[PDB]
């Protein structure tokens, strides 16, 4: 996947959790990207490996 | 009933050997984050604004870091492993 | 109209579509020269600013 | 007069969502327990690094800010108003009165826009970016700077280019803070809000 | 430091960084070995006290 400049690899799923509006997307711990917003419906995704 | 008391109310040396592990093993993925004296940190990053001749130079300085610390990462566990195993003698020992 | 050398403009681009590929071969530009990036890498790159 | 900040002016320091993380981060800060200008009702005041700026009512006195070098002709700056209909961004020369509270000029313009109570504003201006931090929270008094944790959080942007050395304010109670380079620890809820924070440069602590 | 220019002093020093660490993870690993073997000691003089 490529989320206008995030690349990455992985499973999407919906998402349960709220992303402020304004937050682009999730980093957990030890810091790796595992959420996403998608530009054009503005909904939350998890990224897992 | 007092040794259920004063636990209920101390494992501290096995909560000190799971810490170590863990503090570890975040310094570990925490060193996928750094530079070593590259462009960046990230390879579709060196593969997508240098050409192949000079992303070469880039990508090695990446490899040499990652493999010194997860060589670093084996030793001291060797190293933690051999204290454990001790330990786990004297614990056969007294059993 | 251009500006001096000693006192130059700096135009600050936000977000758009770039196109770089009608630019690289405009066959008017006597100097072309990319430094940070290959130039037929240009199209798929997003650069924060 | 002055007064004690106890702990205020955290904003988020960009987007990328979070939860319960301790997340540590470097950038310029109000620190905590800080010295801040009390004003009653006002002068050119600088800007230098960033501003922190609550304010507290329920009319509507402080209605925006002006900001920039000279504050007049001969450089740009910037002008954010807000008459009873709703806010005016805007960035032209002009020609300011020495005590304003309408302008006398507005040439050249290079950017427009058009469309009891404490607001908290954080300004900040790097590279050619002018960022703005605000949040609006209810006082239960009228016009006493209160005690509390409250993030803020950001609202706009505008790559302007400008020059900024100085501002000040305009008027139909408010403090002034400074920010400085610090380091912080700051708590993030399961929501992903920041919920407290550490100022680790306060003490041995 | 003072008979090169940044761009070509920064070539050597990160050379000196090389090796200055890789003796410092020699000196630290090996007083990890030796404490071990001070504590087996230890241990035995505890016991036989
Ligand atoms: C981007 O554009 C798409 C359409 O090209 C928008 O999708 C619309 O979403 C609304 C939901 O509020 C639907 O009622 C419309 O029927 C959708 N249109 C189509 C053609 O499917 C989308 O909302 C836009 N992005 C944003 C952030 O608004
Ligand atoms: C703030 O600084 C001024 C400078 O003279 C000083 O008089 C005042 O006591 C200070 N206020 C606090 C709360 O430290
Ligand atoms: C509010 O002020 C702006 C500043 O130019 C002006 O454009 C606008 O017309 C004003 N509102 C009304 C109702 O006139
Ligand atoms: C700015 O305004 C002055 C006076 O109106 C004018 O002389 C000057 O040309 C203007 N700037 C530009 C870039 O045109
Ligand atoms: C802001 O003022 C400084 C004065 O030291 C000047 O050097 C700088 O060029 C100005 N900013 C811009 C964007 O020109
Ligand atoms: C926000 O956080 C609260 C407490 O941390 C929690 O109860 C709630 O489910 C979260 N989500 C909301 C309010 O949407």
């Amino acid at each position: 996947f490529n989320f206008n400049g995030l690349t990455g690899t992985g499973v999407l799923t919906e998402s349960n959790k709220k992303f402020l509006p304004f937050q682009q997307f999730g980093r957990d711990i030890a810091d790796t990207t595992d959420a996403v917003r998608d530009p054009q419906t503005l909904e939350i995704l998890d990224i897992t490996p | 009933g007092k040794i259920q008391d004063s636990l209920s109310s101390a494992l501290g040396k096995l909560q000190n050997v799971v810490n170590q592990n863990a503090q570890a093993l975040n310094t570990l993925v925490k060193q996928l984050s750094s530079n070593f004296g590259a462009i960046s940190s990230v390879l579709n990053d060196i593969l997508s604004r240098l050409d192949p001749p000079e992303a070469e130079v880039q990508i090695d300085r990446l490899i040499t870091g990652r493999l010194q610390s997860l060589q670093t990462y084996v030793t001291q566990q060797l190293i933690r492993a051999a204290e454990i195993r001790a330990s786990a003698n004297l614990a056969a020992t007294k059993m | 109209r251009f500006a001096s050398v000693y006192a130059w403009n700096r135009k600050r681009i936000s977000n758009c579509v770039a196109d770089y590929s009608v630019l690289y071969n405009s066959a008017s530009f006597s100097t072309f020269k990319c430094y940070g990036v290959s130039p037929t890498k240009l199209n798929d790159l997003c650069f924060t600013n | 007069a002055y007064t004690n900040s106890f702990t205020r002016g955290v904003y988020y320091p960009d987007k990328v969502f979070r939860s319960s993380v301790l997340h540590s981060t470097q950038d310029l800060f109000l620190p905590f327990f800080s010295n801040v200008t009390w004003f009653h009702a006002n002068p050119v005041l600088p800007f230098n690094d960033g501003v922190y700026f609550a304010s507290t009512e329920k009319s509507n006195i402080i209605r925006g800010w002006i900001f920039g070098t000279t504050l007049d002709s001969k450089t740009q700056s910037l002008l954010i108003v807000n008459n009873a209909t709703n806010v005016v961004i805007k960035v032209c020369e002009f020609q300011f009165c020495n005590d304003p509270f309408v302008y006398s000029s507005a040439n050249n313009c290079t950017f427009e826009y058009v469309s009891k109570n404490l607001r908290e504003f954080v300004f900040k201006n790097i590279d050619g970016y002018f960022k703005i931090y605000s949040k609006h929270t209810p006082i239960n008094l009228v016009r006493d700077l209160p005690q509390g944790f409250s993030a803020l959080e950001p609202l706009v942007d505008l790559p302007i280019g400008i020059n900024i050395t100085r501002f000040q304010t305009l008027l139909a109670a408010y403090y002034v803070g400074y920010l400085q380079p610090r380091t912080f620890l700051l708590k993030y809820n399961e929501n992903g809000t920041i919920t407290d924070a550490v100022d680790c440069a306060l003490d041995p602590l």
